[PDB]
């Protein structure tokens, strides 16, 4: 088959691992260890808002997968109770002679079971004559493809909810895919390699400031104490002078070392920064990993309930023809038309429900 | 879906095997001195199964024809949208 | 150059409806695309 | 800052100018074949031989 | 035809 074992884990895998992550407002904002970066797409709202997408598209597999499952099934039985039926008919027909098969018309064998052959509808009821079977066929794969347009929208769903593009219902969804590898992007284009650089420059800068102000005021003070040798007026004279500027550079050593303080807390945070978002990449490129893995498997996926969904449809149209009026040659002709795409659907589940229930239990493992 | 709608509509013309139906009349019509009652009968519906092919091959062309004309629509909508030549100004401006 | 291998099998694949024949060089023309649209499958299968 | 609001709007109108532009010449063939039809069918009358009708 | 989908939304945008 085309969609392999390996291919369903690497869902399940994908499906795993998303349930993993967190949906809450709170819980991201925990998940990634930060508050408010400074660049806009990395701000925990428009973060949060991504994984309760994930978080959604993952809850989807369980009512996909459990779709995909069933239908198949279906699409065995229905493969083989109308492949027993068309099979047999062809080949009592072949018994007519080609003089008498023209003068015969598919309304003159509508009347009995022709040669012991019959058929079970989907609702588990039996059907005998040709004239019941043909047209208990006639809803029964009309309500095959209603089905399996339902599994197919359903699938593709998940698919271009996974990649990107226009939904069933119209709405243009942006990629999960991208979506991280825009985040993944921007977590690698940063500045914090540089503002952490370039704010140690200022606090190297400020601390010379503040070493040179304790120069100062270890020297104004120096000088403030110059008057009462001699002096008591001189004393209120220099330490008018002095005494002012001694506690003016000590405003200054006052406030400098409040703001190198507070700088140093824009680097101990932005330090803690790096490291939250370098580790974040780390768990954003699994999570690209695990849906690298998921875009090939459901282009597999898709194209396989692609190719069954146009079997269907081209069987029941072709089906369309088959009326009484129909002469025995042409109905035969048309009939083969029909069944030979239901080969294929038998050979395709059967490719799949061994290519599933295999990779079911490995799955626990 | 153009790719997976007409890989199984090839093959419903390859293995028809109606012309082989043909056959069987070929050896029921010149090949016995037969009656013309049925000479002609057999003429007729081969002249239907004829036409019927007729009609499947065409019938072919409409859900053929039908996609690849849908296909040169959306190449054309996308071969027509010039972005590099609109912005050699915008890039410039901006790298000076 | 795959709207030309579309137009240009149509085109040639109606010209063969003007006439109706049975011929089996029909067949021939339609396995000679009908392999080129199963490589063109492959490829997407084998996208990996 | 302005600048670059006014080279979206120039880009914008460099993509209407295109658009128009095949609008019109549409129009304009459309304009010529309505004119040219009746002013050639204004010749029709009664006196007209019928092939050269 | 010649006035595409795509130069309507041009106008249009």
């Amino acid at each position: 088959g085309i969609f392999t074992k390996g291919d369903l884990i690497n869902i399940k895998l994908y499906v795993k691992h998303s349930l993993e992550l967190p949906f809450t407002l709170e819980g991201v904002k925990e998940y990634i260890g930060y508050n408010d970066i400074d660049i806009d797409g990395l701000k925990p709202a428009k973060m949060a808002t991504l994984f309760k997408e994930i978080h959604d598209h993952a809850l989807s597999w369980s009512g996909v997968e459990s779709k995909v499952q069933q239908q198949s099934i279906d699409l065995e039985n229905a493969g083989k109770q109308i492949t027993l039926t068309g099979d047999e008919i062809i080949s009592v027909i072949d018994q007519m002679p080609i003089i008498e098969r023209v003068k015969n018309k598919l309304g003159d064998l509508t009347d009995k079971q022709l040669a012991e052959i019959t058929y079970t509808n989907d609702d588990k009821e039996i059907a005998v004559e040709l004239g019941n079977i043909l047209e208990s066929m006639k809803k029964d794969i009309k309500r095959q493809q209603e089905n399996t347009q339902k599994v197919k929208t359903a699938v593709s769903d998940f698919k271009l909810k996974l990649i990107g593009g226009e939904l069933s219902d119209g709405t243009i969804a942006q990629g999960l895919q991208p979506q991280i590898s825009s985040k993944k992007k921007l977590m690698d284009d940063n500045n914090l390699s540089t503002t952490i650089k370039d704010l140690q420059s200022k606090i190297d800068e400020k601390n010379k400031e503040i070493d040179q102000f304790q120069k100062d005021y270890n020297k104004y003070v120096g000088l403030a104490f110059s008057g009462m040798v001699g002096g008591i007026i001189s004393w209120a004279i220099t330490g008018g002078i002095f005494g002012d500027k001694a506690e003016k550079a000590r405003k200054q050593k006052n406030k400098l070392i409040d703001e190198v303080k507070d700088l140093q807390s824009q680097v101990k945070d932005k330090s803690a920064l790096q490291t939250s978002v370098q580790n974040l990449s780390l768990s954003f490129a699994g999570i690209h990993t695990s849906m690298v893995d998921a875009e090939e498997a459901l282009n597999h996926l898709d194209f396989m309930w692609n190719t069954m969904l146009t079997q269907i449809t081209t069987s029941r149209d072709k089906f369309d023809d088959i009326n009484d009026a129909l002469k025995l040659t042409s109905f035969v002709i048309a009939f083969k038309q029909v069944i030979e795409p239901w080969r294929d659907v038998q050979g395709s589940a059967a490719q799949l429900i061994q290519t599933f229930d295999e990779a079911l239990a490995e799955y626990k493992k | 879906d153009s790719l997976a709608q007409l890989a199984p509509v090839l093959k419903q013309l390859t293995s028809d095997a109606a012309f082989q139906t043909i056959a069987q009349i070929d050896e029921a019509l010149a090949d016995p001195s037969l009656s013309k009652d049925d000479r002609e009968a057999l003429t007729l519906e081969r002249n239907n199964l004829i036409q019927n092919l007729s009609k499947h091959i065409d019938n072919v062309i409409v859900s053929f024809t039908g996609r690849t004309s849908k296909l040169t629509n959306k190449i054309s909508d996308i071969s027509d949208m010039v972005i590099a030549e609109r912005l050699q100004d915008l890039v410039t401006q901006t790298e000076s | 150059k795959i709207e030309q291998v579309w137009i240009s099998f149509a085109e040639q694949l109606h010209k063969l409806s003007n006439d109706e024949i049975n011929q089996q060089d029909l067949s021939n023309l339609i396995n000679g695309q009908l392999d080129f649209l199963n490589n063109l499958t492959l490829q997407y299968n084998k996208l990996k």
